[PDB]
């Protein structure tokens, strides 16, 4: 996960 | 007049578009994107409402998107419009004299210096000067005619340098650095200041604010958020700014905040329908 937006990398 | 919020995500990007209401604290839902899209910008023209960049991260592929989609509140059709010459997840815009600035972002893993200018009335881009720095999850505000890029991520450090565009003169300059380091954080103008709210700086999730007094070229702290976030909405309405969702490090935030200028304190204002980050907002 991004640890800025919580998207699925 | 109402608050906008187009796209973001919540286990994939979102198609949504929903509107708010300081006044009774209702949500509308409205026609959807047609592209779902999270990590978009929003902002009107006119009194149309633009999509802008983002990318359409679903189980099926993750594809940045170099579109501009155009609501017209009149007809609740969104409309396609010429794309970007780049695709810009994680863009940030900002609009002078009914021109749209689109500034930085990313393409796979290509992290932008570039900056583009789009004009509604002729329907088309172009390239203007790029940023001192690669910026994406970066916040652009609009004072006085004057354009300015603020924090993000370069590719390896997050940020707390801004600069400024100025369209007479096709420069961006360095002006003085934000106490704290803000990538994703939320970005406007009120009053005769420039926001930014909230951020990660690599470590946490922030909910401090600072605000930029153009005259002194300083930085000052204001009230705290009540919730850390990145990634958020913000805009501002009625001279307040309002905060909509953004991811905390573990979660997807409903919360909306209100902050007061005068009382200098925030304010839970409401919940949106279903938490997400990464989405557009702009006010018409």
């Amino acid at each position: 996960l991004d640890e800025e937006t919580g998207e699925f990398l | 007049r109402l608050i906008y919020t187009a796209g973001g995500y919540f286990r994939q990007s979102l198609s949504y578009l929903e509107a708010y209401n300081p006044s009774d604290g209702t949500w509308l839902r409205l026609a959807d994107l047609q592209v779902p899209r999270s990590g978009l910008a929003g902002c009107v023209v006119g009194g149309l409402l633009y999509a802008v960049g983002g990318r359409n991260n679903s189980p099926d592929g993750n594809t940045d998107s170099s579109a501009l989609d155009c609501y017209n509140p009149m007809t609740n059709q969104w409309s396609p419009c010429a794309p970007m010459s780049v695709p810009r997840n994680r863009i940030g815009v900002g609009v002078i004299d009914g021109h749209i600035y689109a500034v930085g972002g990313s393409h796979g893993c290509i992290h932008h210096n570039s900056v583009e200018r789009y004009e509604p009335e002729r329907d088309e881009w172009h390239l203007v000067a790029p940023m001192l720095t690669r910026r994406i999850g970066v916040g652009v505000a609009v004072l006085n005619r004057l354009l300015y890029a603020v924090g993000g991520f370069d590719g390896t450090n997050r940020l707390n340098s801004a600069e400024c565009y100025y369209p007479e003169r096709n420069e961006w300059r360095m002006i003085t650095a934000m106490n704290t380091i803000r990538s994703g954080a939320g970005v406007c103008v009120l009053h005769n200041c420039i926001y930014a709210a909230g951020g990660y700086d690599g470590q946490d999730q922030l909910n401090s604010v600072e605000r930029y007094d153009v005259a002194t070229a300083t930085w000052t702290f204001v009230a705290p958020m009540k919730h850390r976030r990145s990634a958020l909405g913000i805009t501002v309405h009625q001279g307040r700014i309002y905060v909509l969702g953004g991811y905390d490090g573990h979660t997807f935030l409903d919360s909306v905040e209100c902050y007061d200028p005068d009382t200098d304190t925030w304010s839970e204002v409401t919940r949106m329908t279903s938490g997400r980050s990464g989405v557009g907002v702009a006010v018409t």
